[PDB]
């Protein structure tokens, strides 16, 4: 019940759902009676469905925990500038104390490098 | 012996370029702790033997803020209110983050 769950997320993902696809990936994450090697990719799906939808403060989670386990800081990179991108300075300055102190020097270092100044 | 300025010059220039390729890298580089202990030592001049050095003291300030933006570089800063409130109002910025917000 886990890939049809995935198949259902990613079709409600690329058709412009937010609420459903993240709804099918948090049912997907915790029905995994696979135990497997190849449950990234469960994981990498909800944390971009967290970071496509939001609203809750529950998308942090997902994103220090993803890059904890191995090196995917890219999904934590596109999730911090989704975040940065929604209209949330007040609420993404508090939900990054909350995390590790490396993630937090590294998503800083990664989000100073711009050579793009706009309004 | 005396070989600390050099080997720090050396690291900076190293940790800036491994800041510019890689941004996503946070730990520790074994010889950063050297470097940035040897930086310290050379810009505490003025209060281990009273120098007024100025260029010295820029470009070292220079390499330790150059790879604070990578690693953690938790020390680096000026020194209290005692020469910016009572020299011009110009005193080396440093911790402009922690100066401007909590």
């Amino acid at each position: 019940r886990l890939q049809y769950y995935d198949k259902v997320l990613r079709l409600l993902d690329v058709i412009g759902l937010p609420e459903l696809v993240i709804q099918l990936a948090t049912s997907a994450i915790t029905e995994a009676g696979d135990d497997w090697k190849s449950q990234a990719t469960l994981r990498t799906c909800i944390f971009k469905h967290h970071l496509d939808l939001g609203h809750n403060s529950q998308a942090y989670e997902a994103l220090t925990q993803i890059p904890d386990s191995s090196r995917q800081l890219d999904c934590l990179r596109q999730l911090v500038v989704v975040l940065c991108e929604r209209s949330q300075l007040q609420d993404l300055v508090e939900f990054p104390y909350v995390n590790l102190h490396n993630e937090v020097v590294g998503i800083i270092e990664s989000r100073a490098r711009a050579v793009d100044l706009m309004t | 012996d005396w070989e600390t300025s050099g080997l720090v010059y050396l690291d900076y220039i190293r940790v800036i370029e491994m800041l510019r390729h890689i941004q996503q890298v946070d730990c520790s580089g074994n010889d950063l702790e050297q470097l940035h202990i040897k930086v310290t030592s050379l810009c505490s001049r003025i209060e281990q033997i009273q120098c007024y050095s100025a260029k010295d003291r820029l470009a070292q300030s220079d390499m330790a803020k150059r790879v604070a933006n990578l690693s953690t570089p938790d020390p680096q800063r000026v020194p209290l209110r005692l020469l910016a409130p009572h020299i011009g109002r110009l005193p080396m910025p440093e911790d402009y983050a922690m100066d401007e917000l909590r």
